[PDB]
């Protein structure tokens, strides 16, 4: 219950030393932040590709349940944090996961006009 | 001379956030070419929840520039709980669009130390003094500074405050300068340098009094 | 967005008036590494010869490349108003970049220098902070240094602000110097010194400050 | 003798109010600065096209003698102070005036690779 709270903070912070040293105590790799996000959400967005795998390593869900329906593959697509996106589908992130609005991963690709994003969101 | 359109996305002022409890963030776009059609500034939240109505400001600059800003009011709850907000900048002849994002600055916490000083009388104008304030060793770097005379806040334009610089350690420091008049300190020699900072407890405020006369 | 910009600096008042070996520096930021080399070319408006300059390259955190050229200039030439130009040439560069610099003009006004010690604050009481306000000088070119026991400290010991306009015609600047108990105990004598063209004589103004008066 | 000294300072400064208010006392529109330059030199270089005509107005020499042989048309060509160059040949600046090195106006046009400069230095 307690350990996890501290964790996510760093999940967004990018305290890798910590992050690697937290699952070392057996952290809840599926913790949630007041807004159902796993670290994996928070990693995904910011270029903490340093730690975005560290989670999947210790088992983090390749498609967690954001309490606005948003799975990290969304929270990746959000950001032209682009190399990060790549990995998600290496082991499969749901390609067509719907938020509560009626929105998926392929959606944001032109919401931002991101031509590269539609390019690789038309593959797996 | 070069012209590279750049965009800046600010966090809310600790004053707005903690004191007025009406925080806003601002997306600033500089070095635009006037009348090249309009620039789109689009706000969004990482959670996908709705954004308020923002205010947009345009002003031509004496350097041929066009400067555009959008100010978005955000929920105090939402911000302090770590919502992430993005400004997206769209343009006609623009290659790739501009994106800035912002969220509450996290990291260790540290309250500010506030020290205030009055300049001794210097020859020439002795109907003026300068108050100065060192606020240091706070973290993170988001800080509001204000001056009060007789317990009432002066107009922000009366003083100059520096940009947060790293101390030799982990914290930051900042200087504030406030020129004053004989009329002012004579009617009451009471001035306060006040800082607003998330780490200051309680009520996110730390201040220090200073008098022109010892 | 990556945008290459160039900055051309005037000599430090210290270098110019104290060391009497002034230099100017052309700084080029946000370069793309290994896109071939950038040419930095120095020239004088009078067309007289420029000294040999030193060029520095350093790949940056953000993976931009930063390049500088430092050119030694004659004290007489500078103070007499020579104009110096940096020209920046590059392969993937449309227009070439040109910055120029000459001795600042306009009214002069010597700096007021005030120095202060922080009172003992809880926690670390083996540390104090010295601070210095220098203000009402013009033009804005100023050097600040700190001395302990009449000997200048390493510049890295202190932080100095960028000149900001005062409400009037002049400029002001702050300098911060953290000190240790070891230091002020062995002698509680520190000086904030400013070097400025308008300061007479010898372009210097300083102020003493002790932790424990 | 005395009035002129003050003048040039502003000639580079760009104190137009002054500059217009100095020939008003009858200034030496052909003053020199420790380096045979008329204001016209100093105007030319910096974008003080505000005052570059103010001189020619009160009669300044369209080709003064810089004591390194350099006439303002040089000291214009120096700077991509470009619109300034234009005027010089409106009433004629010597197009082929040599410094003491063996250098003229058309010279600098590629010394800086300035394609626009060679373009208009191949006309009058």
């Amino acid at each position: 219950s307690d350990l996890g709270k501290k964790l996510l903070e760093a999940a967004r912070a990018g305290q890798d030393d910590e992050v690697r040293i937290l699952t070392a105590n057996g952290a809840d790799v599926n913790a949630n932040d007041y807004w159902g996000h796993t670290p994996l959400h928070l990693a995904a967005m910011l270029g903490h590709l340093e730690i975005v795998e560290v989670l999947l390593k210790n088992g983090a869900d390749v498609n967690a349940t954001g309490n606005t329906g948003r799975t990290p593959l969304h929270l990746a697509a959000w950001a032209d944090h682009l190399e990060i996106v790549e990995v998600l589908l290496k082991h499969g992130a749901d390609v067509n996961a719907q938020d509560k609005f009626g929105k998926t991963a392929f959606d944001i690709s032109i919401d931002n006009g991101n031509e590269d994003l539609a390019e690789i969101l038309q593959k797996l | 001379n070069p012209r590279c359109v750049s965009a800046y996305l600010s966090r809310p002022s600790p004053f707005d956030l903690f004191i007025r409890k009406s925080p806003t963030i601002t997306c600033l776009v500089v070095d635009l070419a006037p009348s090249k059609g309009t620039v789109n500034l689009t706000w969004s939240r990482a959670s996908g929840k709705p954004v308020n109505h923002s205010t947009r400001k345009e002003e031509k600059q004496r350097n041929g520039t066009l400067t555009v800003t959008s100010t978005l009011p955000v929920g105090t709850r939402d911000w302090i709980e770590g919502e992430t907000y993005q400004c997206r900048v769209t343009h006609p002849h623009l290659p790739r669009a501009l994106m800035r994002s912002t969220t509450k600055t996290s990291g260790p916490r540290a309250a500010p130390e506030v020290y205030a000083f009055a300049t001794p009388e210097w020859p020439g104008s002795r109907d003026k003094r300068t108050l100065a304030c060192l606020i240091q060793n706070f973290m993170p770097e988001d800080i509001s500074v204000q001056w009060l005379h007789n317990e009432v806040q002066l107009p922000d334009a009366r003083h100059s405050t520096t940009q947060p610089r790293k101390t030799k350690g982990s914290g930051f420091f900042v200087f504030s300068r406030l020129e004053v008049t004989r009329a002012e300190w004579e009617q009451k020699d009471e001035f306060i340098c006040r800082a607003v900072h998330e780490a200051a407890s309680p009520s996110q405020t730390v201040q220090r009094a200073v008098s022109v006369n010892p």
